[PDB]
């Protein structure tokens, strides 16, 4: 069962797949392989609450309706300075103009 | 017998012998039955609605008869109706149908009688009007539809429904599904 | 074997390769000689795209590329009234 | 006409399976070619309707007219039921291209008298226009059927 992401931090998201039974410590795995730090150097959230590297996606609250491919769920991203972390940061996309009344 | 070719030809007959001063009710059935129901050349008329049967007009007939195809669904059903004094025939171009005879009600509320019952196979061409009693026309079928071919004459759009239960009436306007082939909302 | 996207207002968007070749242009120019170099860096500035729809376009390269060969149901490609203007803007310049 | 169904009179028990979110219009091709609609399904239901061998069938939005995969092909033709097992018709949604997405979606939110009040190139006021329609499908398939 295959959960869907946008891992985000700043102005960087990632589009990226997981099943529901891989673990959180994976998913720094391939954030390593994306933008090359650590998993020691990674901090991972859902909405406010920090993410337990043992713990399954599933058991995070990302599962097959949370996280669709058409409708992919959130997930928060921090690194280490270098001697401890940055406050988890995530710049909003842009707003679309108000709905043009021709459209009701 | 005159053994219509197709059904236009069988169309042109009737037109034909509508316009004569008496109308021979035998032979018209007679011919109705003899056309061999083909449906690559009735296809147009044959719409069909999920929860009732459709009625399609096919020709108005000068104003002297109204020629219209039925759509029959699985377990469709008429109710118990009269003919508002014409002729009236039916011919099967598909499926069966099950005609149950009524007789009229005596004046104080009971249930209708049963005349008779009978199923009208494929190609077979039934007559009815007032005189010999009312009937409803069901499709027996659980799992085939019924298609079939009315004529009637003088064309109506008035009759009564009948209760089986009580025999008080009820008199409905008819619809139309189609008309010549066309949706008619 | 991944490709970054970069929208008009500056947000980096980073999805599989293979995905964003869901764009009919986009496979125009990565897959013929516009292939990047290995000395070059895998962006593509889109600086006609806002964010927030760019970020759906890649919505819908993940919903493409997950029920191109589904065989027996697929859900609904959802787009909200306020983005649809701008997604089929989007949609008409990306091909796709 | 090539797409059209042959007079088997050859029965043939179908079950029409609307898994789609949509209202499936199932569309009947007759002996000469032209379209006739039948009841509509509403999404989740399953019917066994009764068919010929050699009769086809194509399904659409019966709103919009957006057109609809069966078994994952436009185009439903029934063999002859083996051993009197039914033959199934999925209904499914395609994976429609984004664009043809968002077309759908804005001619769901604007009337058609009111395309061009949209500020969008004007390359997309035709297309808008250029309504979903069947018989214009059938120009297609046949084509697609005539090169081999
Ligand atoms: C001998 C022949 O080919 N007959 C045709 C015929 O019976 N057809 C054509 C198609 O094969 C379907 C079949 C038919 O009309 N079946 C009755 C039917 C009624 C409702 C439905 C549906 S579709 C969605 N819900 C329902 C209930 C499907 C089929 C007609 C009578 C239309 C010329
Ligand atoms: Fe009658």
């Amino acid at each position: 069962m295959d959960v869907f992401l946008m891992i985000r931090r700043h102005k960087t998201t990632i589009f990226t797949d997981a099943k529901e039974s891989s673990t959180v410590f994976e998913l720094k795995r391939i954030v390593e392989g994306i933008l090359k730090r650590p998993p020691d150097e990674q901090r991972l959230y859902k909405d406010d609450q920090l993410l337990d590297d043992g713990k399954t996606l599933g058991e995070c609250g990302f599962t097959s309706q949370t996280a669709r491919p058409q409708a992919p769920a959130t997930v928060g991203l921090a690194f280490r300075a270098d001697d401890t972390f940055e406050a988890l940061c995530i710049e909003p996309f842009s707003s679309p103009p108000e709905l043009p009344d021709v459209m009701k | 017998v005159l053994k219509p070719r197709t059904l236009a030809d069988l169309i042109r007959i009737l037109h034909q012998l509508f316009a004569g001063d008496e109308v021979n009710v035998e032979e018209v059935q007679a011919i109705m039955e003899a056309y061999e129901s083909d449906p690559t050349e009735w296809a147009m008329y044959a719409k069909f609605d999920q929860y009732r049967y459709t009625r399609n007009l096919v020709d108005q007939g000068n104003g002297k008869f109204n020629l219209m195809i039925l759509c029959w669904g699985e377990g469709h059903g008429s109710s118990i109706h009269d003919h508002t004094n014409s002729h009236c025939f039916l011919k099967m171009l598909q499926g069966n149908l099950k005609e149950t005879l009524f007789a009229w009600p005596d004046k104080k509320s009971n249930e209708m009688v049963k005349k008779s019952e009978r199923v009208l196979r494929e190609n077979q061409c039934a007559y009815i009007n007032d005189s010999i009693g009312l009937h409803r026309v069901e499709n027996i079928s659980h799992t085939e539809p019924a298609v079939s071919l009315h004529l009637y004459s003088p064309p109506f759009d008035t009759c009564h429904a009948f209760d089986q239960r009580t025999g008080h009436k009820n008199k409905v306007t008819m619809t139309f599904h189609s008309k010549f082939g066309i949706r008619t909302p | 074997m991944y490709v970054k996207l970069i929208s008009s207002d500056g947000h980096e968007f980073i999805v599989k390769r293979e995905h964003a070749l869901t764009s009919g242009t986009i496979k125009a120019m990565l897959s013929g000689p516009g292939q990047f170099a290995e000395n070059e860096t895998n962006e593509v500035n889109f600086r006609e795209i806002p964010s927030h729809v760019l970020s759906k376009v890649c919505m819908y390269f993940t919903y493409k590329v997950r029920y191109t060969n589904s065989s027996t149901e697929i859900p609904e490609f959802p787009i909200a009234p306020e983005i649809a203007l701008e997604l089929l803007m989007a949609a008409n310049f990306l091909d796709c | 006409p090539v797409l059209r169904s042959v007079n088997s009179r050859e029965p043939s028990q179908v079950i029409f399976c609307n898994r789609s979110p949509r209202v499936v219009l199932p569309v009947w091709l007759n002996f000469d070619g032209e379209p006739q609609p039948y009841p509509t399904l509403p999404p989740g239901t399953g019917r066994r309707i009764h068919s010929y061998r050699g009769h086809l069938w194509l399904f659409r939005d019966a709103g919009t007219h957006d057109g609809l995969l069966v078994n994952q092909t436009e185009l439903f033709v029934p063999s002859l039921n083996v051993d009197g097992q039914p033959i199934f018709a999925n209904i499914t949604l395609p994976v429609y291209t984004l664009k043809e997405r968002c077309l759908q979606v804005v001619r769901s939110l604007v009337k058609p008298e009111n395309y061009r009040r949209l500020d969008i190139v004007r390359s997309l006021y035709e297309d808008l226009e250029d309504h979903p329609n069947v018989q214009k499908d059938l120009e297609r398939l046949t084509q697609e059927r005539i090169a081999h």
